[PDB]
């Protein structure tokens, strides 16, 4: 009380709710403990490795099994096998009339809160076959889709993998699309359309997704005997080196982990 | 000769002459996005709206609102133990929580450890009456018994100043643990953090998905006055919810069955 | 760490040109903190992985 | 030799010896203007005036209203796709906005290209009740599908404590999208700004005039609390519009074709 | 909770509304997005070549086409052709009788926001003929009006082209006025006065405008044959190097985009 | 929204009207202009002499 | 760029002697910002464009 | 000029004991301000004079 | 002691892995106050008996 | 005087053991102020007799 002060008038605006769009400024918030500064850590006290696993690409690029196939005696030169969408949300329903469960791959998983998304997606297919089963698969890239008959050699991408030498193998479809960034449907919108037909071509060229990846038939199957071969091929599916995702939006409002009752 | 490998991997020759060319673009986000996001520990300390709570829905005259709420956010759907009810599929009803679907709340259930602090905001929104001088509170509870989620009023307009001050000592606002009190006419937002104590633990089960009937050990009590006059029957508390900076996941075993279905009608 | 106006000193969002190591993994050391660790101990551009 | 060129230019002698003299006058704007005004980029970032909106014009009861707008803000004649009703020249009615024209909205359909943030203050003026302790926020839509500048109400008053939670679930202020909350009593503006987000796109077009039929990627959703009691008829929310600093403009390919007409009566 | 702030009281004053004046002052404002310092750059980024084309002065240079007249057979020496006034403003309306566009140069886009204006404008006169028309024409500047008759060679300032070497030249109209700055009319005031007459001479002299330019004849045109010969000159008009504007005003507070219905 | 504030709470008086007796103290003042640096000079501009 | 009390060391609105470059064209950088950059990539006196 | 604080580091009413030139003049530089000059250009008492 | 910003140099709550001198006895000097004396005469870490 | 912080530097009410010097007289020069004097011109502790 014995002197006057003479700093400025300082001008100055409220922020009674605070700051809670952005995830990188500083909060005054009253923690309800003893220190101030209390604070645990985030390690492998836990009894694990000590890995930071929130990352979106180390929950991405996990490889997860995704669907199944098979390929038949009856099989011949130019015969679609599967054909699938490029694209992270792979995801596969069990309806059952009341209940509706969505069972979805760690791509599809933490892709669902974003609106926009681009990069490679990695595909494994796993041949289970005894040794004496022979053959050439053919595996298409297609941006748009593919005719309702043979496709060619010329005028698509195309691999002819031999499953002699390599019955299992992975194949990475990077982004060759007239955008930087495509949409995300969600896990919401996933369950309605069509991603995965193996009785014909699936419908790409969409705003959603970056083409499509379509297994053909080059040389027929052998086999060792007169008895019925039931082979069949696993797609598993992961996120590339180029996966990234962004605009975080409402793609998750509408999920739930309880049945519909 | 990599032919039965859990994760797979055999890369064969592809449409590509380099090799994931997308992260070769260093100025990328200076065209489209602005930012870029690449973990979801940036993403979790976002606040998001939980639920809403109406203090003239438990009690009657001049009274203590108070709620038992978990730390962690609620579910979101069908719930066996929900505080709502909602009509299904038989055109009959069943409970139901009609709350948000938080980040938090889909990152959960696909890790198996959880521990961290966590950060809430009540906001204290709607109508109210010109004669309210009351107080916003939370306080939290002890680490050995969580609570559910409960709503309970404690009567202040007795004629006995000692039987206001018998309810007054009801409440968890008046125990030594952490308290954060603000005038509601003044500033109407807590932003509180509740600390992870237990009992000798050194993670919890981030797949358990009945906090509305059981809870968890960082439950706290949100308390606010409320009288019985008309106007306040729009008098609200919003609860937004996020993260703390010592919070941590375990190891991912992969996403749950998920469910997509709108909100019902509420009965 | 705890330090006045911490959020002028990042580059927040962003491209920050440097910035384009989101491949490499946050290394995590055995009893390190959120806050006065990594975000230090790693590089510069360690906030973009939410430290 | 100079002869059709599409710029023109072949320099006559004029009446002049010493070339471009006002440039000299160092010390010009020390004696007349106090300032000078070089470029568009520095006058665009100040806010100025859009357009008002009633939440007592929409529901009935204590209920929520919500507005859809635009990032980029409406314009300003007779629209075919017209939020309100004039008075035109054949004694009749046609669709117009009773809105101001902006700068930006003045600048944009001259140039080909746009890019960037736009910045938002709502103001919150006019008469209220007593009894309010609303919350105005503004929260962010998607970039896949525009919506339209669009009017609803959501009611608060239900008997069930539940169908009231599904109505604030209906809310784009429930989402994970980015939301800034402001208490009316004791703030009553918002400030925000709508970045870039957009799905591949490197600009959009900047000679599109029907934003209040369509809209674009930048849109946003205003939320307040209102009660059908009057005095509350008076209550509305200015909407004042400027330019974020990421913002640009494409290439000049000439001023539009202009009208000039002053407001006509609103029926 | 141990010591006590002895801090000082400092004095604020709050400003919920903040600064919607200035355009120079930081703003508090809360971005609806995940980092707080989220920005695109503004390059040739959009497929252009990257520079900044919202300055006043690169919009206003550009050499734009305002308006067209004609030089008769029946022309004879000290002739007014055209006449026009030395201002930013120059418009041009085409009325149907419900609607009346209005069709603006870049010079008077570029200055319509404001009040005030200074400088120096450029014209571009350009005579379209056959090589076998021959004449001479005389530009006249004229600070206040040009009297009904002849003009003298002194007391005002001309040119006298010979439009044999230069069919195409651009003239400079510098600031000679008794101010250091004139009023902006606006393209809401510039529709309801002359501005471009080529019957009698313009009225300049108005704090307003900065004189007039007028095109006589002073050597008749020549011709080839006994064939009618149309003949017409072209104006074109931009800013000149001295153009500044100022005052930031209402001065398209009345305009639009949208027909008058 | 990552960390906590923990600077100290500072106490402020509101100052609404401003001080209207003092001829010293800085002012803020929203100035009607474009620029806030905008000032006009005091001089021989007007045809004097430049005496104060 | 984001910095404290960036108003003061501006010339912020005016003469600025040495501000009469306002037939200078800005020159923007391949990928340049608005804020951390050609405010002080070009001089003093790039404030009047509006950077 | 605009700097913070610069009510502290005045005289700023008063005596000021070298304070006593109020019988000097003013002198204004041809294109002087009031706000960033002669309060500094004349000499640490010109705030007496109003600038 | 009474310092402007004193909680941000603290470790203030916990750990701080030299602050186990928990089995340490605190000795206050015979006129030791408890604002500006022992929490800086026995060591950084005498903020945790609540000097 | 006038400076920013002022309480935080004084010893302000007490012992501050050197500040026994109750029993000394305050000087003042022949035109001292309260403020820019003799505070500063006496000793450190001239606080307590209320300059």
């Amino acid at each position: 009380s014995r002197p006057a002060v003479l700093s400025d008038i300082q001008p100055y605006v409220p922020r009674y709710c605070g700051n809670l769009a952005n995830s990188d400024a500083p909060e005054t918030v009253n923690k309800l403990s003893v220190d101030s500064k209390n604070e645990l850590i985030d390690t492998r006290t836990m009894g694990l490795g000590g890995a930071d696993e929130l990352t979106i690409h180390s929950i991405a690029s996990r490889m997860t099994f995704w669907r199944q196939f098979d390929w038949p005696e009856s099989a011949v030169t130019d015969t679609l096998l599967a054909s699938m969408s490029v694209q992270p949300f792979c995801i596969d329903t069990v309806t059952a009339s009341p209940v509706t469960e969505i069972h979805s791959t760690a791509l599809a998983f933490a892709s669902a809160p974003f609106e926009t998304w681009q990069g490679s997606i990695k595909f494994h297919f796993k041949v289970v076959c005894s040794e004496y089963h022979r053959g050439r698969l053919r595996l298409v890239y297609n941006p748009l889709t593919n005719n309702a008959g043979p496709v060619a050699f010329n005028q698509v991408y195309s691999t002819t993998i031999d499953i002699s030498n390599d019955r299992e193998f992975d194949y990475e479809c990077k982004w060759t699309d007239i955008r930087a960034w495509n949409a995300c449907i969600g896990i919401d919108g996933a369950t309605s359309a069509t991603f995965f037909n193996t009785a014909a071509a699936v419908t790409g060229g969409t705003p959603f997704d970056n083409g499509t990846l379509s297994v053909y038939v080059v040389n027929e199957l052998a086999t060792p005997s007169t008895a019925a071969a039931d082979v069949k091929v696993q797609v598993w599916v992961s996120a590339g080196d180029d996966f990234a995702v962004a605009v975080p939006g409402v793609g998750l409002s509408q999920l739930s982990y309880f049945q519909q009752q | 000769d990599n032919s039965n490998n859990p994760v797979g991997g055999n890369p064969i020759d592809n449409y590509g002459t380099e090799h994931a060319p997308l992260l070769k673009e260093d100025n990328q986000y200076l065209v489209y996005q602005g930012e870029r996001i690449v973990s979801f520990k940036d993403l979790l300390r976002r606040y998001q709206y939980l639920n809403s709570y109406w203090p003239q829905e438990t009690g009657s005259g001049f009274r203590y609102y108070t709620l038992d709420s978990p730390g962690m956010p609620i579910y979101r759907g069908w719930d066996p133990n929900g505080i709502d009810q909602g009509q299904d599929s038989t055109a009959g009803n069943s409970p139901y929580n009609f709350c948000s679907m938080t980040l938090l709340n889909y990152l959960a259930p696909a890790f198996v450890c959880q521990r961290g602090s966590l950060r809430h905001k009540w906001v204290t929104a709607g109508a109210r009456v010109n004669s309210t001088a009351s107080v916003l509170s939370a306080t939290r509870h002890g680490v050995l018994f969580p609570l559910p989620l409960a709503e309970t009023a404690h009567p202040l307009d007795n004629a006995l100043v000692g039987d206001r001050r018998s309810e007054l000592q009801e409440m968890q606002r008046s125990r030594l643990n952490g308290t954060a009190i603000t005038p509601v006419r003044l500033n109407n937002t807590l932003e509180i953090e509740l600390p992870y104590y237990s009992i000798g633990q050194r993670f919890h089960a981030s797949r358990f998905l009945d906090l509305a009937g059981t809870g968890d050990t960082q439950g706290v009590e949100i308390a606010c006055e409320i009288s019985d006059g008309g106007n306040d029957a729009n008098y609200r508390l919003d609860q937004f919810v996020s993260v703390g900076e010592d919070f941590t996941l375990g190891m991912f075993v992969g996403a749950p069955i998920m469910y997509f279905y709108n909100d019902p009608t509420a009965t | 760490e705890f330090k006045h106006d911490g959020l002028i000193s990042k580059p927040a969002s962003a491209v920050a040109k440097a910035a384009d190591a989101l491949s490499m993994i946050p290394y995590i050391a055995p009893y390190a903190k959120a806050t006065s660790m990594v975000a230090d101990k790693i590089g510069k551009i360690a906030r973009i992985f939410g430290y």
